[PDB]
DNA sequence: CTGACCTTTGACCTG
DNA sequence: CAGGTCAAAGGTCAG
C-alpha cells in the first residue's frame, strides 16, 4: 500500500511506494514550489479517504516517509 | 474546437462533459452537488411530471433534482468538502 | 440560489 | 520510474 496514505501503490515513486494521487501530488508540490498552510493542527489524518482534506498535512507525510524532492528532475 | 461538445441529458443546455456519472451542465451539475451536499427536499406543486428544459429547468427544483437522478446522476460521486 | 469561470486530482499513458 | 495529459473531481462569487 501507500505510504502516505495506503490507498493501493503503483509502484515505488520518489524512493516510496506510492499510489498515483500520492506519486502526482508530490511532483506537482515539487515542480511548482507550492507552499501549503495547516488550518488545523498540522497533525491532519492522511489516508485514503482523506488525503485531500489538507495539502500541508499530506506533502508533509510525503516527506516523513521518505519521498526524495530530489527524484524530481529539473524543468 | 467545434461549439458542440456535449449536451445536458437533464435540460438539454451545452456541456463540457460527464458529472457525477452524466452529461451535464454548469447548472445541473451545481444544482445537484448542491442538493446533496445541504440534503435538501424538494415538493413538486403539480404532478411530479415536470418538463425539464434549458429555460424551464428552475421552475420545479422536484422534479429537476429527479431527473438528474433519473438520467444517471450517482450521489456518490459527489465528495466531501475539501479546502485541501 | 444560480451558473460561468477557475484550480487540482489521479488514471492512464509513453519514453 | 520518471513526467505529461485531460476528464472530472474540487472551488468562488457576480448577478
Ligand atoms: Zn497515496
Ligand atoms: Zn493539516
Ligand atoms: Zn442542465
Ligand atoms: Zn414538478
Amino acid at each position: 500500500p501507500c505510504f502516505v496514505c495506503q490507498d493501493k501503490s503503483s509502484g515505488y515513486h520518489y524512493g516510496v511506494s506510492a499510489c498515483e494521487g500520492c506519486k502526482g501530488f508530490f511532483r506537482r508540490s515539487i515542480q511548482k514550489n507550492m507552499v501549503y498552510t495547516c488550518h488545523r493542527d498540522k497533525n491532519c489524518i492522511i489516508n485514503k479517504v482523506t488525503r485531500n482534506r489538507c495539502q500541508y498535512c499530506r506533502l508533509q507525510k510525503c516527506f516523513e516517509v521518505g519521498m526524495s524532492k530530489e527524484s524530481v528532475r529539473n524543468d | 474546437g467545434s461549439f458542440t461538445k456535449h449536451i445536458c441529458a437533464i435540460c438539454g443546455d451545452r456541456s463540457s462533459g460527464k458529472h457525477y456519472g452524466v452529461y451535464s451542465c454548469e447548472g445541473c451539475k451545481g444544482f445537484f452537488k448542491r442538493t446533496v451536499r445541504k440534503d435538501l427536499t424538494y415538493t413538486c406543486r403539480d404532478n411530479k411530471d415536470c418538463l425539464i428544459d434549458k429555460r424551464q429547468r428552475n421552475r420545479c427544483q422536484y422534479c429537476r433534482y429527479q431527473k438528474c437522478l433519473a438520467m444517471g446522476m450517482k450521489r456518490e460521486a459527489v465528495q466531501e468538502e475539501r479546502q485541501r
